């Protein structure tokens, strides 16, 4: 309910036990800007316009990180223990851009409502799984502390090929296909 | 003067999971006119405590966040820091945020095809702030003009589109005009029936 005309997060910091796993980003008006990757130890720009004048310490983050252990057990104890509630998915799948059978675009499926951020989106050509030419973006933050992931798919349309966003969730009772074909 | 800044958070003393969550939120408005920095501490989906500069203090929000604040708040060299981070880390990000992210556009591309149904496609565009008009005839459509909400790619570009309908005869020209600030002049593109 805060009206702004930009809303930045310097600081999403997320810790969670199933792993254990975190994750350290900034986002900027509702975009990833980048993240720290918690082993290679390295701030990792998602727009190659900030790798020219600028960079960030990914120490801080590894310090932030190893502090939200620190208090998220403290809370699990104080909590007796409450576990995160399950939420359900809402998924689609669209082009990057308008579709002619021949010419190059993506896939691009949006996996939403993601509580909590554990989840395996995965891409598939003909119902056999395509693990090359896909990538996705990070956890990004909404403001019911909920998240979504992005997963994308460079593609060639053709007559000939059909694609399934398989997202695994426990919220789910079976894995969700998100189906998608060209028009021919 | 060169990179980012962040904010801090503090030590308080079907499988299962535990989520902790830390948001440093900054809140802009006319440029670094009004900067308002929140902080928010989550246990799973609960907010439980909050650093809301518009306040100066520390606060809980669920009773499981009293004890983080009630000591938080007595520390004094926290606040202190705390009361800073919204020149410290906002009004810094968003200087460095002028020079890059805020400077960067992305011309939208258009495209007109059929459903009887029509399809304006905008595709790839950057900053979000776009207006898109129909035209039957150099004379704007509004009650049959239905648009998607906004489409956020996360890959830095959106798009949208917006559907008119139409029923066709000959001779009749339906115009797409698209204005956004990536543009000294706005885009106009024409579908012949």
């Amino acid at each position: 309910d805060i009206v702004a005309d930009h809303v930045a997060s310097y600081g999403v910091n997320l810790y969670q036990s199933y792993g254990p796993s975190g994750q350290y980003s900034h986002e900027f008006d509702g975009d990833e800007e980048f993240y720290v990757d918690l082993e290679r130890k390295e701030t990792v720009w998602q727009l190659p316009l900030f790798r020219r004048f600028r960079r960030f310490d990914p120490q801080f983050a590894l310090t932030n990180i190893a502090v939200l252990k620190h208090n998220l057990n403290i809370v699990i104890k104080r909590s007796n223990s409450t576990a995160a509630t399950n939420e359900v998915p809402e998924v689609t799948v669209f082009s990057k851009s308008p579709v002619t059978l021949g010419q190059p675009n993506t896939l691009i499926c949006l996996v939403d409502n993601i509580f909590p951020p554990v989840v395996n989106i995965t891409w598939l050509s003909n119902g056999h799984s395509v693990t090359e030419g896909v990538s996705e973006t990070s956890f990004l933050s909404k403001s019911d502390h909920s998240f979504f992931k992005i997963s994308y798919l460079t593609f060639l349309p053709s007559a000939d090929e059909i694609y399934d966003c398989k997202v695994e969730h426990w919220g789910l009772d079976e894995p969700l296909l998100k189906h998608w074909e060209p028009e021919i | 003067p060169q990179p980012e800044q962040p904010e801090q958070p503090f030590p308080q003393p079907s499988p299962e999971d535990f989520v902790y969550q830390f948001k440093g939120m900054c809140y802009f408005t006319n440029g670094t006119e009004r900067v308002r920095l929140v902080s928010r501490s989550i246990y799973n989906r609960e907010e439980i405590v909050r650093f809301d500069s518009d306040v100066g203090e520390f606060r809980a929000v669920t009773l499981l966040g009293l004890p983080a604040a009630e000591y938080w708040n007595s520390q004094k060299d926290i606040l202190e820091r705390k009361r800073a981070a919204v020149d410290r880390v906002c009004r810094h990000n968003y200087q460095l945020e002028l020079r890059t992210t805020l400077q960067r556009r992305v011309e939208p591309t258009v495209t007109i095809s059929p459903s009887n149904l029509l399809v304006c496609s905008v595709t790839d565009f950057y900053p979000a702030q776009i207006k898109v008009r129909w035209f039957r005839n150099d004379q704007e459509e509004t009650a049959g003009v239905v648009s998607t909400p906004l489409i956020r790619n996360g890959d830095w570009t959106f798009q949208i589109l917006v559907m008119l309908e139409m029923t066709p005869q000959r001779g009749d020209v339906y115009t797409c005009h698209v204005e956004h600030p990536s543009l000294q002049s706005p885009i106009t593109v024409e579908w012949r029936a």
